[PDB]
Order: C-alpha cells, then structure tokens, then sequence
C-alpha cells in the first residue's frame, strides 16, 4: 500500500503556566536558546518544564483591531498561525532582538515568576562556539540592563552535555554535536574544552531538510501539489537512516530484490520492458506505472535519498561545502594533534577515544553510532578500546548539564558574571572557564 | 571463465596541456559511442600511453584500464581499414572463456 | 617433512618514511586494513624490494615476514577518483587483520 | 466557537507596555536590520583592523581557524540525476550521469537553465 502524510496535528490544549506559590527568588533559571526548540525550567527538577518551538506570531483580530501574540505551543492552534510563525534565528545567529525579548517575557510569565525591578534569579544560558561578540554584547544589553539579572553564565551546549554525562569535571573525551544549524567536534582534555582544536561543519537538520526539498522538487518537476516544510521534516524523521557502508549500498539499491523491501511510497494530501529500465525503477519503483491514475500522480517514491540525505555530514562536498567530514576531523584530532604521532597513540588520545560522546538533536538518525564505531576502528591502531555513548534523548542533555552545573556549587561560581564585573570591565570581557568560550587573542 | 571491464569507443577530440617547465602534463579526452558521449580527465600515464601509439581524432580504440594496453581498432566512417562506431555503453564488463591445455 | 610458519602482513600503505644512517639504516612502514592499522620497522633489503614494485602511498601490498617477499596488489579504492582515467587497477581494502599467522 | 477560542489565549498571554518583567529604566535603542551575512563580514573587518593595528602579541584564535579545513582525500563522484556512481560526465553542460538510458532520457533533451540548478546541489555553478 501507499501511506499518506499530512501536516502534524495541532495542539488541542495550550501550554499551562507554573504555580506562583512555589516560586523562590534564589533558584536560578536555566534557558537553552536553541534554534529549533527552546527548553527552560527551574534547576531543582531534573527534566525541563517548558519545551516549545522558538517562534512568534503577531496575530491581528479584525473585530478587536489588536495585535495578539502567540508564542511557542500557542502557535500550534491554527494552521494559519502555524504557517505564519517566524523564528528569531536567521542561520546560526540572532538578527532581530524584539522577538527574543518578547519570547523571554513569555517564558518569564509562564514559569510562575513574580519579579520586581527586573528578574531576581541568576540566568544560565548557551552561546555558540566562537561567536561574534556583537551577539554577546546585545545579550548583555538585554540581560544586565532590561532584566536586572544578578548573574549570567555563558557556555556551549555540547560541553554542557559532556558535563552532564561526566559530573566530575575532570574527565577526558571527545564530543560530537549534531545541532540544527551546525556540526561541531570539540575535544575535551582534563575536563576543559580545547577550543583551539575544535572544528565546525556548516550542516545540520535544517540543511538536510532543505536538501530533501531540493531533491524532491528536482525528481518530479511536474508535481501539482505544493507541500510545506513540516512534511519534508516528517519524512526526513521517518524514513531516513545512515547506511553502514555507502560504497557498497549504492551498487545494489537499484536491484529489483532491494526495492521489494527497501522502498517506501508516500502520498500527497488532496481532496522494452520496465524491468531493465534504471530510470523507471528510480522514479516509480518496482511496480508498473499507471500515468492516467489521479492517485498515482500524487505519489512520492523514496529509494535512494533515504541513505543519501543523512550521509552529507560524512561527505560535506555533496552538500556544496568544501569541508571534511566527521571521520576526517576525528582522525586528524586523534592521530595528528595532542602529542600523538600517527601510528603511536598518546595517553590523551586513548583517553579521548575511550569517552566519545554523541549529542545534539540530529543524533536520532539510526545507524549513526555503528557507522562512527566502524570508521573509528578503521583509522585507529588494532586493539584500541573504543567506547561510543549516546543518550536516549540527546536533544535534552544540555539542560541537564545546566542543572548538573548549577547543583554543583563549587565550580558554579567560577562561571558567574555579576553586574559589578560587567560595569567595571565593560561589555568586552570573557570569563575563561572550562565550559565556556575563550579569548580571541593570546 | 573470467570477466574483464573494457572501454571501447570513438575518439572525438584530445587536448594535451604542458606547463611552463613541462614537469606536469594535463589532458582531456572526449570519447563517444552511438548512445553516449563523455569527457575524461587524463592522468600522466594515460597521457604517455596515448602519446605513444599516436591516436588522432575519429579513431576507434579499445582501452584496458587495469593493464594499460590500448589498441587501435581502425578508423570510423568519416570521409569529411574502416570500422563502424561502437554501440551501447562505453564501459562494458565482458566475459571471455579461456581454454588452456595441461601441457601449457 | 618440514614444519614451517607462514606470517603475512597486508593492507594499504599509509606511511613510508626512510631515513639515512648515502645508506639507509631502516624504513618504517604503516599498513592499514578494515580492522585497524599497524606500523612496522623494516630492514633496508625489504625497502629495496619495496622499491622494486614501485610502491607509493596508498598501494595495497603483501609482505611475508620470514621470506621477505614483497608483492604489490594494487592501488586502493579510496584513491580511485583522483583521475577520471588512469592505467592503475583499484582493489578494495582487506576485510581481515593486517597480521595473519598460519602453520 | 472556533474563531472565538484564540481570543482566550490572547487575553491570557497579554503583556502591557508597562511590562511587569523588565526594569524601570528602559532606554530602548533603535535597531538596524543587521542581516546574517553582514555579521561575518563586519567580524572579519574588525579582526583585520586589529591585525593591521597590532602588526604596525600575535593572535592565533579567529573565526577562520574554527571552520573545518577542506579534505585531503579525493572526493567521490556521483550521478547528478539518480545519485548513483557517476562514470561519465557530459561534455556540453558538465553533468555527471550513470548510464546511457539516463543520458538519452534526461541529459540530452534537457531545457537550459536546469543544468545550473542541477549543479547547485553540489555547488558547481
């Protein structure tokens, strides 16, 4: 049969707000400022309380003549208000800040906070790796001026995931982060991220969904129905997996014995022989094609792209980026840096190999861990013990890193920026700790 | 029974490029059949194998990649021996059946 | 009846760095297979036999430890797209270990 | 009954201009557009200005150094239509293709302007 795909169903119930009686002005607030989703909550719980997409709408009511505002899960109430959702993020940075300020007001209201003269709670926050300082300057200008915050900490979400899975703060491992807009490989030595050797690949989930959109508009140019971003998102989430060997899987995926099991057909919503044709098997699969059928004219065949869309993070040159993959950067880090001659591993290299951690929201693709393990046995000396760990939900480990850092009171004060340091040092001053950024200069 | 992958078509045009010192040789070869046409980027040993046993335009040749032996089949029917242009795919996996006596 | 042991290294060459003591004292060869990599010190006679087969970086080779014979299988598949047309055959990586022991 | 339901979520989440959360002193500045492409350019202008100032102590960490370097191993060639292994490249429009059937069905009768958006996926335009 042919399955059908629609937009995801809307939320029947809106997001509730926390009780105001349980508020205290001493507990910090941990906010993960992610491009795809926003996670926030109080530190005393292990799991975050509020998770919603990072979007806002200025809904206008004709009979009221007012500009109503729907944020996050409030946008999951109408199809028109879901289609009009605008994210504050443009790429890997933040462009406009009024949307961010109104979103911050919304999540301050919904957390059950009764503040006066600004927010009385310290703020945990995320910052991207090697961020242009205009973004952190505007973050200071929001927080320390408008929100009257006592203390704000900056860090990287992958290092916070490493702290969550290694609470001692003195471990050594390799962090691979698969985010929405970038892919990062950061080595950690003695609990501190060596940011002079971290690497970034300009690819994420958004670029993979856009790759699927361009491929699918290319394969069938005469398709009548236009489908949205969410439909490409759900067939990316549903029928994409990482091949164990790409150079072997390509040469047999058009064989007739392979499309009997490894072919999925979906349907757009609306209301001499072909056995030797490679193009017919690529377009309409292993079945005969009825060109006069209305239902068969609304069908989408996924045979090659299931292993081709998630593969771009290993070969970035397919996506148009002249960068190396995760395997090549990991090989360079573990075999040519940190005092490791190629063919003779150092102790730091062995300790980094033994604690490889995968995190991020794009790590849910099946077959990623086994493929990474196979490559890691590929370029390492024989008998080297390789351990690769991945949580059940790697999209939430950064907030648990916030909770684990703010619970641990000893090294918490090494990262807090108070108001006094902000006024005395100005806005261009970086707290050089383990979980945060570093100075641009020596 | 053994199988060997072969390339056989008609040569359209050949470029040989030399540097200022001539240390590095770059080349491009355009070869076609009755069903397709393609352009190949040549390495150094392909360039030395085509300069030796001189191949011009309109020449029908057979190229073995794994052994480096190239044979001229003839000349194409182009007035502007004479062999017709090959057909089908340029890169054919062909099976040859060998018979060898025990004395050999 | 003689009882002998066959010892074979095979795989893709990753490092071939000779050094002089001109006379070379030793060469160090790094071999790579699908189950890991392994580096070896070599005597200069096997370096001469390596130079006999015109072995460069990326060639899958065959070294017998006791006899010292060197056989060049061919270039690896990872370097098969350096040119669109070349006179070099391409073989895949060995799926087993580099070290093999047999009585 | 449906159009009246969003009004309830509207009056539940309304915040007035005297906002209860931000501080008493506002001094809200004017905001430019500040597009995403512009930020990297003004960043490299800034570190280039600082490098020319310091040259006439030496920095090592910049935004070029974090970005992943290009690969050393040769890349894999793939068909631009099917995504299979690309053996041949057409000499007219430089589009890789798998076999003869794909060539005669797609590459030869193609309209112009579609070859650039073919090569856009791997960025070869």
């Amino acid at each position: 049969k042919a399955v059908v795909i629609d937009d995801p169903p809307l939320r029947q119930t809106p997001e509730p707000f926390d009780e105001q009686s349980a508020y205290n002005p001493q507990s910090p607030i941990a906010i993960d400022f992610g491009s795809s989703k926003l996670r926030a909550g109080f530190v005393n719980h292990a799991t975050p309380t509020h998770i919603f997409p990072n979007a806002l709408t200025k809904f206008r009511d004709r009979k009221l003549n007012k500009n109503f505002t729907f944020v996050g899960n409030d946008t999951l109430l109408d199809q028109a208000v879901r289609s009009q959702s605008r994210s504050p993020f443009d790429g890997p940075f933040v462009t406009n800040w009024n949307l961010t300020e109104e979103i911050l007001d919304y999540t301050f209201h919904h957390l059950g906070v009764v503040p006066d003269n600004g927010i009385p709670n310290p703020i945990l926050l995320t910052e991207r790796l090697a961020t242009v300082q205009s973004q952190r300057t505007n973050w200071y200008q929001i927080l320390f001026e408008t929100y009257n915050v006592p203390g704000v900490t900056f860090g990287i979400d992958s290092l916070f995931s490493f702290y969550n899975y290694n609470p001692s703060g003195n471990k050594t491992g390799l962090v691979i982060s698969c985010g929405h807009e970038d892919t990062n490989v950061i080595p950690v030595v003695d609990g501190a991220g060596i940011l002079t050797d971290a690497k970034r690949i300009n690819w994420g989930g958004h670029q993979a969904v856009d790759y699927l959109n361009d491929l699918m508009a290319l394969k069938y140019p005469y398709f009548p129905t236009k489908m949205s971003y969410l439909q490409y998102e759900t067939m990316y989430k549903d029928y994409c997996y990482v091949s164990r060997n790409y150079d072997e899987d390509i040469e047999k995926i058009l064989t007739l014995e392979n499309l009997d099991t490894n072919d999925v057909v979906v349907e757009a919503p609306f209301t001499y022989d072909w056995r030797n044709s490679i193009l017919h098997l690529f377009l309409r699969g292993p079945r005969p094609h009825d060109s006069e059928n209305i239902h068969e004219q609304h069908q989408m065949h996924l045979n090659v792209e299931r292993i081709r869309v998630p593969e771009v993070i290993f070969q970035p040159t397919m996506g148009g980026q002249d960068q190396a993959g995760i395997c090549e950067l990991s090989e360079t880090i573990l075999l040519k840096k940190f005092g490791s001659q190629p063919g003779k591993l150092s102790q730091t290299s062995i300790d980094m190999v033994n604690n490889v951690l995968i995190t991020g929201g794009n790590a849910k693709v099946p077959g990623l861990k086994e493929r990474i393990v196979k490559e890691f046995t590929g370029f390492l000396p024989t008998g080297t013990n390789i351990t690769v760990n991945m949580s059940s939900d790697p999209s939430l480990d950064a907030w648990k890193g916030m909770a684990a850092l703010a619970r641990n009171e000893e090294q918490y004060r090494k990262t807090v920026i108070s108001k006094k340091e902000y006024e005395e040092y100005g806005p261009e001053y970086i707290k050089e700790h383990k979980l945060g950024n570093t100075k641009y200069f020596e | 029974k053994e199988e060997t992958e072969l390339i056989e078509g008609e040569v359209v045009e050949i470029q040989i490029d030399r540097s200022i010192t001539g240390g590095h040789k770059q080349g491009k070869l355009t070869i076609k059949t009755t069903d397709m046409e393609t352009i190949y980027e040549l390495g150094n040993k392909m360039i030395d194998g085509l300069t030796k046993e001189k191949v011009l335009a309109g020449d029908v040749i057979s190229i073995d990649k794994a052994s480096g032996k190239i044979t001229k089949l003839g000349r194409s029917f182009a007035r502007s021996r004479f062999v017709q242009c090959p057909e089908g795919e340029l890169q054919k996996r062909k099976t040859v059946v060998h018979t060898v006596s025990l004395h050999e | 009846r003689i009882k002998e042991t066959k010892e074979v290294y095979e795989g893709e060459v990753t490092e071939l760095t000779p050094e002089d003591a001109k006379t070379i004292s030793h060469v160090i060869v790094g071999l790579k297979s699908a189950k890991g990599t392994k580096t070896l010190r070599l005597d200069p006679t096997i370096y001469e036999s390596i130079q006999r087969e015109k072995v460069s970086i990326g060639d899958v080779i065959y070294i017998e430890a006791n006899t010292g014979a060197v056989k060049r299988v061919g270039r690896s598949d990872a370097y098969a797209t350096e040119f669109d047309l070349e006179t070099e055959e391409y073989v895949p990586l060995p799926k087993g270990e580099v070290h093999k022991k047999k009585e | 009954e449906r159009l009246l339901f969003l009004r309830s979520v509207g009056e539940r989440n309304e915040i007035g201009f005297p906002s209860r959360f931000k501080s008493a002193h506002y001094k809200k500045p004017t905001r430019r557009h500040k597009s995403a492409r512009q930020l990297i350019s003004d960043e490299n202008k800034r570190i280039n200005a600082l490098l020319t100032k310091a040259n006439k102590l030496v920095p090592k960490a910049t935004y070029f150094s974090v970005e992943a370097p290009p690969s050393i191993r040769p890349a894999k060639k793939y068909c631009d239509v099917t995504g299979l292994k690309g053996f041949y490249k057409s000499p007219t429009n430089n589009i890789r293709y798998h076999n003869a059937e794909i060539y005669q069905l797609i590459v030869k009768p193609m309209a112009p302007g579609v070859d650039q958006e073919y090569l856009k996926l791997r960025g070869a335009n």
